[PDB]
């Protein structure tokens, strides 16, 4: 019953800004860090960013540091990304994912449990 | 070391640890969130209480 | 950047055996992932630490190696079997492999 | 000089239905919240029904509510209790009860006044 | 004996208005919170209005919020539906129901008691 | 708005027990119901509080869960028993479900 | 319901001081009341406000206590208060204690 | 439908008080919170005072705190602010808005609906 | 005069769902985290699951994770276990327990105050 | 104009119960949190309790803790302290005071009003 | 304090596309509102949560951004969106932008 | 998993000291408790932090160790003291013993 | 605890400067306030966050210092500035000092 | 985006203290450790002191080794230093620097951002 | 302390090449870094490791040098290259040069 639901893709010019949006239900939100996975049409996967359990630290990409923000908000189970200047290579199906190590692992696990995924379309 | 690496290691465990305290912190703000939502929830008992004061 | 190879295509025949394969640019200590992509679906958890499968995962699903060098086998392939397959390490950053498709014979 | 007078009690077999009264004077019964208040013999205090002082709001037990009504004629200073239905289990003496309340207080009080009380016998 | 009869009911023509009425007895209706349920022909059942025991605060569906007025009157014991600017899909049966709430519940309850129904057909 | 779903629709003999089911989008704590309605008729409350009887409603009607799974039991399915039946929740709004319906097998 | 209890019975010579406890399962906040009835009488008001005495009151009866745990004190006891000392509140609904009875020992 | 009327306006000489007025129709005027606001004679607006659907909090800008209160009859809906120790400052057209939150947005929102606007003359 | 009494144990056949219930008075329960202990017949105590003072964290065991849903209400100062899927291993004696840390321990504490228990029988 | 006034002072046997009341005014009263603090004849000041602005959390000073309880009624703005089982040690002027946070502090302000004092006596 | 910036004057011309902007000197998450008030009236709500249109507002009106950096875009620009626009957020207080007027290039 | 051992039973005339045992498969850094459970009743907290005391507790109780080894010792055991005693840690998770029973000898 | 320590008794004459001093036993991050407290009076409040005045206390008062030393500095004592003052912290608990009484010399 | 602010500066008098803050913005401010660098007026740049991300590790030079007191707040993105036994050559503008080394260097890094720098003067 | 040694001043004009130098007394394996500080700016990070470019650094930006020895080349000087250069190690602890003064010829 543990459920990941994306949200908030379609279509977008370039140069512009757009938000995503990741639900939780079936687990408890505020104990995990939670990871954002790109997957461009005919590509592979490609990792975006990491927030951590409480907000503090954020990670992002080389290929979008600067332009891509990781939020969230423990007291709706709800993950968020912003992205500005969006660019034609940032089309691709954003998945929210889950980081799923042991609570004592000391070193970051696998993405456990992934969202459906959404597009976002990024031209004119 | 002094010179070692001062920067977070992004694969530090991001989970949080079990074992931490619970318990709430006596010294956090106890005042008022102004920007909480002052508007009425539809779900709150429509309900006359029965321990209203009868009199006129 | 830890680059992960993984071989281009393979074709097995039902109930054959497969022999995926990973290779990484540098060492990850047994902090390796496996993932199953069909198409128009979400990528689905297998293999984590390079040899524990995840929780719903036919004991069929094996993994092994560790530092530089990892497999993935599937013993007994069977019809839900046939996808993409993907090899991740997160070690020192998330980076994916260009994945792995199994087809049939 | 402050008093509340019942009547109407006596001995009813089960199933039928008997009226009460409480004739009160000495002060202004209009602006008054009535209650009614029961006891069974060898047993403790019940609370029964209360009226609002212009006869809008009626709250009853959950032991009588449905079975009894409470009415109130201000004009002649008269609270009234219909009883239908009774069982064995209401044989008690009825206290006619005022609302020590305070016109300010917006909570209820204790019951300043209280009647003579007067028994009603459910049996065969 | 808890009753609830609506009325005023029929034919109206789109863009009119009608008013719906509610006549409640067999309980205090001055201390209970009122609703309004709509039923489609053919469709399942749609919540409408909400309007407090003392008639203070009001709420409304989205879809009939601006249009449609609950109003009481505690005299009487009815309940009211003022409904303006009718629209085809306004056509229902309309359902009064009480608020089944404990009156310490202090979160609402679910409808208790329904009415009769009534019907409202709105086309030319 | 908090989507109220309920299977559509079970084919039980008189006699037999019927489960029925009801899914929340959100989490609705306890604060759900479920009404029974014959055609031509208003609506009738079975179960409140996803758990407790209505007043004059006999034993073989049962309720139980919270959260976001719910469930509603009819044992010994009588002659009365064949209705439609809906499911509400009262947490955030007033939903309702699109009624599930019992059919003589 | 706001159960209440209290002390089945005390034995109190004449000129001594009596102490009555009343415990509430929930909090009511100063709306506790003391009532004095005897046999084959009405009862009669002594505290309202778990602290304020009624109109014909004496001073030596006395209350405090708010929230669950309330006590009633009565000081130099007499002839005239020998009798069953009820607790009620007034926050949830009207509900009484069992009576504490007091005997001259 | 929904409209918002202020009233009270006029010319005060400093140090005097003075009572603004907004009388609220076409919506449950009990169920919102509402707001002050105040723009300057060639300024920009000014947020000055909230208060809660049922007026148990209220909230001060820190250039009116102490000297100003906010307060609201729900009865009547109608909202008051009471201006005192008036200052040259304080001269100014005072806006009556609502908080155009969702009842479950958990931040408050947007001045959903504004009132025409009242002037405020405090010179001599 | 620190108590904590549990509530809603009985007889439930495997497969179906139960939910335990723990009411606490005598200290402030919405500055404290809540356990769940269980002690099956004949052997020694398991810890099932923890919530955090505001319901923001919560942990289960490794046998419960999943089934099992731990939640408060600190308006009532109650708290919640719900057990769905129950098995025949979970036949015990379930326990409310308050974590015995200090407000600046850091790591929490030992279970100081525990219940009267509950007991659960899972059984055809 | 922000005030509080402190009474129920007075003299009271050892281990008995007395009761603390403070009334405030001049502002909002349910939007802060209030304090208690003790000075004993001759000696320094001393921090006994905390509620919240809601009455959700409170805190004690480990020397009352167990003996006293701090509760508020935000409707009338009053502030009490339950004080049982009293001893000679706690024979003090007990001052009503309001934390002085801003309402984005994060940790609690110091004690901005205070009121004038009640002189609480414990002997015999 | 979270103090609000915005570009002071924009020209342009009707039938043109007009971009304001919109600074917080913190973060405000997506609780950023626009305003347009033309001379002698009240301010009107176009945009709340920094992208949602209110009730009656024509969709050559958007607004996007989250955090600290804010714009709205107006499409198409007609004789009656010549007025003053202003920028508020409503997560910490409530503090306005000092506007930006559009004036007929 | 941090798993405790304990010894399984010990025999003591009332009056004689019980030396208690309890070891971890890890370091637990003081972070260990114990309880006494009597037959039929729930468990009551002795010791917590391998060496404080409990609010109630009888200085006879005292606890020493840290690390892996914990003992518990009771001096001048009671009627009273005849019970099961628990060791319990809570540094990785809450794992407890499998008790110690004292009998009477 | 964090304990507090201020000089016991300072004497000035009037016109001087008086230097109070406040020590913490362990680090309160700029969490001090100070009190002024005449005979007979209620505390009043005068410096918080150990640098900020309150509403109404003159220029003549100024306070310093974080972690574990803070002062506070009345320059030109007045006649009405003879009392005794108080240190607390409201980092960890809520602790004062012993005060230190300012006397005409 | 990536600023860095120092505020808190001023004249003060040899031998008092003085607070100096830093307040970062445009990115992940808990992922990157933090330096103080001083300026005297026509002298070269001096490090004062390096503290970790999350402040488990402060460093000083050997003249403010003792005397000067950094710490961090990632909660508010927040560096301070505290400026004890303050002397005339201490007079000098203090610059906000972050640790610009990558995250897996190993070996630390140059300073990537400055701040504006606030002025410091230490005279009588 | 290592201690860096750099220049006084050179006088180069506009379009020419200019050549600084560093030397430190112990030994930095390419942790040495260079800072562009304008009068009355902070310091503009240029080169970090000895060799690389910071991210808003024109080409015309060069370092070199491992060890004992470092450079700095800047080619085609142009207007905006005239300020102070700091020399900076950080292999040891963090010190700075005396700074190089470029000055128009």
């Amino acid at each position: 019953q543990v459920q990941l639901v994306e949200s908030g893709g379609g279509v977008v010019q370039p140069g512009r800004s757009l938000r995503l949006s990741c639900a939780a239900s079936g687990f408890s939100f505020s104990t995990y860090g939670m990871h954002w996975v790109r997957q461009a049409p005919g590509k592979g996967l490609e990792w975006v960013a990491l927030i951590w359990h409480d907000g503090s630290k954020k990670f992002y990409s080389e290929s979008v540091r600067g332009r891509f923000t990781i939020s969230r908000d423990n007291s709706m189970d709800t993950l968020y990304l912003q992205m500005s200047s969006l660019r034609a290579e940032d089309t691709a199906v954003y998945y929210c994912a889950r980081d799923g190590a042991d609570y004592f692992d000391s070193t970051g696990g696998a993405f456990d449990i992934w969202g459906q995924g959404t597009m976002v379309i990024v031209s004119s | 070391n002094p010179n070692a690496n001062p920067n977070a290691n992004p694969n530090a465990n991001p989970n949080a640890n079990p074992n931490a305290n619970p318990n709430a912190n006596p010294n956090a703000n106890p005042n008022a969130n102004p920007n909480a939502n002052p508007n009425a929830n539809p779900n709150a008992n429509p309900n006359a209480n029965p321990n209203a004061n009868p009199n006129a | 950047i830890v680059m992960t190879q993984s071989p281009a295509t393979l074709s097995v025949s039902p109930g054959e055996r497969a022999t995926l394969s990973c290779r990484a640019s540098q060492s990850v200590s047994s902090n390796l992932a496996w993932y199953q992509q069909k198409p128009g679906q979400a990528p689905r958890l297998l293999i984590y630490g390079a040899s524990t499968r995840a929780t719903g995962i036919p004991a069929r699903f094996s993994g092994s190696g560790s530092g530089t060098e990892f497999t993935l086998t599937i013993s007994s392939l069977q019809s839900e079997d046939f996808a993409t397959y993907y090899c991740q390490q997160y070690k020192t950053w998330w980076t994916f492999g260009q994945g792995t498709k199994v087809e049939i014979k």
